[PDB]
């Protein structure tokens, strides 16, 4: 059975996606400090865009990504290198 | 977008 | 410097002792259970509550399960009568 | 109590 991942994230990882108001994005669960937003193009499909606090998904791709201004739609510090994600729906 | 960039892993 | 690491990963259903678990306030049943996708719940035991300070969500390590039955339509965790579930008790994972 | 009782899968 399928279970979870919590750091290091892969492409077809088990996820979960909470919903991060200091951030004001979706991201997934880690016990990383490393931030895994997620992708907007994501939201529809997994319910998540008319806000419902959290969803189970599957990473479908993976982006590292650096933040070059201090305001940024992710609310980071300039400078941070964080991970962008897409993920789908999963059910059991 | 504009103000992040994809980087090399 | 990179490195390579083992990682623990979150059980969903069918859980077993040393199993890593989410424990969530499950409103509904006015109790903390176990993240699950399956329709079983899994209860936390009152006993592990002081050692986990819930005396939201805590990552756990399942420690003891047992199966059990409500036999009647009134009980603590608010479960129709003849309902099966599990007691759990688990340990903090930090 | 008798509000909820052990059970196990039989053998
Ligand atoms: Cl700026
Ligand atoms: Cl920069
Ligand atoms: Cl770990
Ligand atoms: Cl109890």
């Amino acid at each position: 059975s399928e279970k979870i991942a919590i750091r290091d994230f892969q492409v077809g990882d088990l996820v979960l996606i909470i919903l991060d108001e200091r951030h004001d994005n979706y991201v997934l669960f880690t016990v990383s400090p490393t931030l895994y937003f997620l992708h907007s193009e994501s939201l529809p499909a997994l319910d998540l865009k008319p806000r419902r606090p959290w969803v189970l998904g599957k990473v479908m791709e993976k982006e590292y990504c650096q933040a070059k201004k201090a305001q940024n739609r992710f609310k980071v510090p300039l400078g941070t290198k964080f991970y962008r994600v897409k993920a789908v729906s999963w059910n059991k | 977008e504009d103000s992040f960039v994809e980087i090399r892993m």
